[PDB]
């Protein structure tokens, strides 16, 4: 029948969501990363004389 | 477990996409916050799909190069804490051609070791580069990391292909007048983040043909960077780089 087709559809619509939530979680893991080089790289700011 | 155990690609079953969340909470500090966030979100904006460069019959490699590292990067580097593709080091290599076709279908982001692959794969129709991989272990704080990158000639100079955090250790121009100078560039890049160079593994040239059942040869050449001097270290890349232009 045409099961296949809205199987399809619904296979593809899947795949759609799973890659662009896999690509909003990179962004956000991307952002922690910066940020916790940055706290730690602040931390040993050298106080100079 | 694979993650693409349900064999060919997305859409990965529960029981996977749940394991990928979980691990997700344990790696950040805030954990489930950020899948809530995102798994709520009721639209993510849309991700593009990367289009693999086409080039004019007279376009310089150096030109495919610079596209084909561009398109590597549009993957962007994954930072997720799960590893999308499974890649066997010791397989056939027109089955790695085959990993790297489904990468470009699937497009999701890659690390240092799909890179290769997808480097190899993207210039299997440049029958006049010479791409061949480049291994370093590093020691940094109590532990012992492994980077990996596609060393290419073209024209007699040397330049590279990859991915990594850092700009400075993947894509480098083919502008190289040796195999040390290259090496040595990556060297420079591990001084500069702290890292000390314990082994280079070199391999053999690759070969164009999509369709090969040999495997890579990763380890044609070992370099124990502590053991050897300076000089023979010197000397075993220009032996390595002589042994590769003779195999032409
Ligand atoms: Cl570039």
């Amino acid at each position: 029948r045409v099961e296949k087709a809205k199987q399809k559809s619904a296979q593809q619509e899947l795949k759609q969501r799973q890659r662009a939530e896999i690509y909003a979680l990179n962004r956000v893991m991307t952002e922690l990363e910066q940020q916790q080089f940055d706290e730690f790289c602040k931390q040993m700011q050298p106080p100079g004389e | 477990v694979p993650f693409f155990v349900n064999r060919g690609g997305l859409p990965v079953d529960e029981a996977t996409w749940e394991r990928m969340w979980k691990h997700v909470a344990k790696i950040h500090p805030d954990g489930e916050k950020v899948a809530q966030r995102i798994r709520g979100a009721t639209d993510l904006p849309k991700i593009p799909i990367p289009s693999v460069p086409t080039f004019q019959p007279s376009t310089p490699v150096p030109e495919r190069l610079e596209a084909v590292q561009r398109y590597i990067r549009e993957l962007q580097y994954n930072h997720t804490g799960t590893q999308f593709f499974e890649i066997k080091k010791s397989r056939p290599l027109t089955g790695l051609m085959d990993l790297a076709k489904e990468m470009t279908k699937e497009a999701l982001p890659i690390k240092c070791l799909e890179a290769v692959i997808l480097g190899i794969y993207l210039t299997n129709s440049m029958p006049t580069l010479e791409r061949f991989p480049i291994s370093f272990k590093t020691y940094f704080s109590g532990n012992y990391f492994r980077h990996i990158v596609l060393g290419v000639n073209f024209a007699g100079r040397y330049g590279a292909l990859g991915m990594s955090r850092r700009e400075d250790l993947m894509y480098k121009p083919p502008a190289f007048r040796t195999l040390s100078e290259l090496v040595l560039d990556f060297e420079a890049a591990y001084g500069r983040c702290w890292h000390v160079l314990k082994k280079v593994k070199l391999g053999q040239s690759v070969s164009h043909d999509p369709h090969s059942v040999e495997q890579i040869e990763w380890k044609h050449s070992v370099l124990d960077v502590e053991r050897l001097g300076r000089d023979d270290f010197r000397k075993e890349l220009e032996r390595h780089a002589r042994d590769m232009r003779l195999k032409i």
